[PDB]
RNA sequence: UGUCUGAAUUGUGUGCGGUGUGCACGGGGACCCCUUGGACUUAAGCAUAUCAGUAAAGGGAGGAGAAGAAACCAAAUGGGAUUGCCUGAGUAGCGGCGAGUGAAAUGGCAUGAGCCUGUGUGGUAACUGCGUGGCGGGUUGUGUUUGUGGCAGCAGCG
RNA sequence: GUAGUGCAGCGCGAAUGCGGUGGUGGAUGCACCGAAGGCUAAAUAUGGCUGAUGACCGAUAGCGGAUAAGUAGAGUGAUU
RNA sequence: CAAGGAGACGACGGCAGGAUUGUUUUCCGAGAGGGGAGGAUGCUGCGGUCGGACCCGAAAGAUGGUGAGCUAUGUGUGU
């Protein structure tokens, strides 16, 4: 088929063609600024098996983020505690920076809900992602059972919760014995069931 | 009845029965199990001598389901019958009754004599070697079963 | 002080909670109005759906069986019947059990057999009602495990009984 | 409970319990939060955990 | 369980029926045009650089030292012995 | 019906159109999701440890939320999505192997339910947002009929 | 979670009769499963509001507050 | 002088006295190996540990906020 073709050109990153594109457009990402719009998709293919349709109502945005370790502000490394936790340079977030570029691209469209992003490139400075989103407002979206679950009150700012794909993918959930402390639905309701006690009225 | 409480005869007494020498303070000594290797060093002698230090092998994760095997003695093995079927095979001197202790939750099988001069057959998982003489002195004779 | 077991009492962190209901009879009597209340809102059919008879996995439990999810696909085709038509006469099907036994497999075949002689097919609500058709909030066909009886021969114990 | 109180340590000729904070009105300086202290509160308040039936 | 109970043990005889289990990976029936677009890509894109040093330690005879540069930057054995199975191959078609 | 104010806006950001018309902002925050993150205190001193990933702070939701249909658990003649309770058990284990800390599977109950998609015609896009037989989108791929009818229930008023 | 139990930064970076897991690091048999796209009732939690109850307190008690009480009054202010 | 004012409550274990019933028991050993020997479930009291823990009391430590109308220094504009 067509998607068999696109897929085993875009999986060989890094190969005398693809190591041409990537300097090209990342050129043009550049030269405009924090988050900006783009028009036709960059992976075409790889943005489709993400959910993207071609039908009003879709948007593509393009955001960076700045690439290291996350940072601690006291004045001149002075803590105010004990000296385990007096640590100030070596330090990483616990999100993934996937999901710091969509909490950039969801707050300067409010009125619109993110679905899904993907990698699109690499600088020295900063890495740049492909965020996908939906207008709820729209009345081709909320008519049609494919894509009208996002339009109802338990589906905004999803990436603030953690309900995206790469933000739900540092929460700890799994199946079997190697994830244990997620039992009941997240890390912190493991801990609140299991540091509560249970009576009954005749004891 | 059955002694009402001591606060209600302390009443009146000063110091509420602990001393007016040797008072009734706060957690003097430490709380819970300090001072186990220095100043309660004599009440880990006395009384819990086995209580610190490491001793064996550690296994993660033993696995208790597929070591279930739980013993009976040859002593019984007739007070097992159940108290319909018992009177029957008392009253007729004849019949052999056939025992399967995996049907009432043993495996194994250990022990003693066997509490009357007829046969028997009884199966399980691993008989030991003085059931098994108490099993033929008699007569019967045991099985493996699964 | 004194000779007594260590004691081993968690109560060292501020954060614990304590949580008791300090009235459980009047809340299994409302529990059972909402269960009721389903029963006469699904009225012809009824609440529960058949379940099939499995067997505990350990060497422990190996000698005693009980009631599983749901059947497979297998074991509704040989009772004449495809498991999409199968979930419309309230039979549970469970897709990821696999078929390793041939007397397990039988016992299960029987049981759907015996179901599908005692209900009986209508056109609306109104001729079920019209014939005596009732609601149920039991369980289809409860398994029971029976008591342990003990064998009897007769002085041919060297055939080995 | 439901103040700031404090205690004014010694050396002022007064006991030691704790004292509301503040001024222009008649609870200002007054104890607080002692079983023994008019609006305190109860040395062992009671608490809805304990038990209230038995087994037969 | 116990050494001497695993000598005399006796299993239940189950008579195990007939009836097909399910397909566990890559069907059969569509190697034709996975084989295809495998052959299509190869000829549009060039090499990578760490498959262009890798041919050449093949190249001379080394498929010690190639076995080594692949081990170390794939992080695996298992895989950097199924790559210098395909650089081979491309060579004899080659 | 509701003076003058207050997000307080004749604004700032942004979708669809092509100059028309939408949406977001503040309040509250007991319970829920995500980020960040103490010290008092216990160890009869104290620095790893403990208090505790808890308090405080910040961002985002609802009548609940989150979770969820095996790249599972196991080692039998095997079970079979998520969530809650009892047993397992103060146990296996972690720990200046000190003070301390600490699961799960099986078994028994409550409740039970499973689906949608990225490769759909070629004898003709079979599709839909706006409008009354047309415009906009779409081949870099759209594919969305229907309830003043029936059945069961819940509250209120006289 | 004991020699990753899980998560993240930086760097390297896969496979197509193929891939993943089996409470001690590695090898090899046998067993069991298909990740990296999406949705999903019920049984569970809980300030406040409204109904119904109680071996609860009875004006120094019970909510700070049985009355024109977060009022009179105090503080530059946060607050009290 | 009046009124108020301090060993009560929860969890887990032991023993004493008392109630109902009684056909009760998975052992040794690090392991490899070896292998028959009257309690259970409530009720009241006392001793033990952790809980604000018989009642009242520090000098301190941390998290989040308010102030240059007193007073200190710089700077604009007047006397």
């Amino acid at each position: 088929g067509a998607v068999n073709y696109l897929r085993e050109i875009h999986r060989r990153k890094q190969s005398d063609v693809m190591r041409y594109l990537l300097r090209i457009r990342v050129c043009e990402y550049r030269q405009r600024g924090e988050c900006f719009r783009v028009e036709k998709p960059t992976f075409l293919e790889r943005a489709r098996t993400l959910g993207y349709k071609a039908k009003q109502g879709y948007v593509l945005y393009i955001a960076r983020v700045k690439k290291g370790n996350m940072k601690r502000n006291y004045h001149n490394g002075n803590t105010r505690g004990k000296c385990v936790n007096a640590g100030i340079n070596q330090i990483k977030p616990s999100l993934r920076k996937q999901a710091s570029a969509e909490m950039i691209a969801g707050k300067k469209c409010s009125n619109l809900g993110v679905l899904n992003s993907y990698w699109v490139g690499q600088d020295a400075a900063y890495k740049y992602y492909e965020v996908i989103m939906v207008d709820r407002d729209h009345q081709a979206i909320r008519n049609d059972p494919k894509i009208n679950w996002i339009c109802k009150g338990t589906m905004k700012h999803r990436e603030c919760r953690g309900l995206t794909s790469a933000s739900r993918k540092s929460r700890g959930l799994g199946k079997g014995v190697k994830f244990n402390k997620s039992k009941g639905g997240s890390i912190r309701s493991c801990w609140r069931r299991r540091n509560t006690l249970v009576l009954q009225k005749y004891r | 009845t059955d002694r009402v409480k001591k606060t209600r005869k302390l009443r009146g007494h000063v110091s509420h029965g602990y001393g007016r020498v040797g008072k009734h303070r706060k957690h003097s000594g430490g709380r819970g199990l300090a001072g186990g290797f220095s100043h309660m060093k004599t009440f880990f002698t006395r009384f819990h001598p086995d209580y610190h230090g490491k001793r064996g092998m550690r296994v993660y994760h033993r696995k208790e389901n597929s070591d279930y095997a739980r013993p009976i003695s040859s002593a019984r093995l007739w007070g097992m019958i159940p108290k319909e079927q018992r009177y029957d095979f008392l009253d007729n001197p004849e019949k052999v009754p056939v025992i399967d202790v995996r049907e009432f939750g043993y495996h194994v099988v250990v022990g003693g004599k066997l509490s009357l001069e007829r046969p028997i057959v009884v199966k399980a998982r691993y008989f030991t070697p003085s059931a098994k003489e108490e099993i033929t002195k008699v007569g019967g004779k045991w099985i493996i079963t699964y | 002080k004194g000779n007594h077991a260590l004691p081993n009492n968690h109560f060292r962190k501020t954060s614990l909670k304590i949580r008791i209901h300090h009235d459980p009879e009047t809340k299994a009597r409302v529990m059972a109005e909402k269960k009721l209340r389903k029963a006469k809102a699904l009225f012809p059919m009824p609440l529960k759906k058949l379940r099939p008879i499995v067997r505990c996995p350990t060497i422990k439990y190996n000698r005693n069986e009980r009631l599983g999810r749901g059947f497979t696909a297998a074991e509704c085709e040989k009772a004449g019947l495809d498991y999409r038509h199968a979930r419309r006469l309230g039979i549970a099907v469970d897709l990821r059990r696999r078929d390793t036994n041939q007397e397990a497999f039988d016992k299960n075949v029987e049981r759907i057999k015996t179901y599908l002689g005692k209900i009986t097919i209508y056109e609306s609500v109104k001729e079920a009602r019209e014939s005596g058709a009732k609601p149920y909030t039991k369980e289809i066909m409860p398994f029971v495990k029976p008591k342990p009886v003990v064998g009897s021969i007769s002085r041919e114990e060297v055939a080995s009984y | 409970m439901q103040h700031s109180a404090e205690s004014w340590g010694t050396g002022r000729a007064i006991a030691r319990v704790p004292r509301v904070k503040g001024g222009g009105t008649r609870r200002a300086g007054q104890g607080a939060f002692a079983n023994f202290c008019r609006k305190g509160r109860m040395a062992h308040p009671t608490k809805t955990h304990r038990r209230w039936a038995r087994k037969v | 369980m116990k050494n001497a109970y695993k000598k005399v043990r006796v299993r239940y005889p189950v008579k195990r029926p007939d009836v097909k289990r399910k397909q566990r990976g890559p069907r059969a029936e569509t190697q034709e045009s996975r084989f295809l677009a495998a052959a299509v890509a190869d000829e549009i894109s060039g090499l990578s650089p760490l498959e262009k040093k890798a041919i050449s330690l093949l190249e001379a005879k080394n498929n010690n030292k190639a076995q080594k540069l692949l081990r170390k930057r794939l992080g695996s054995h298992k895989r950097a012995v199924a790559k210098v199975e395909k650089l081979a191959r491309m060579l004899l078609e080659k």
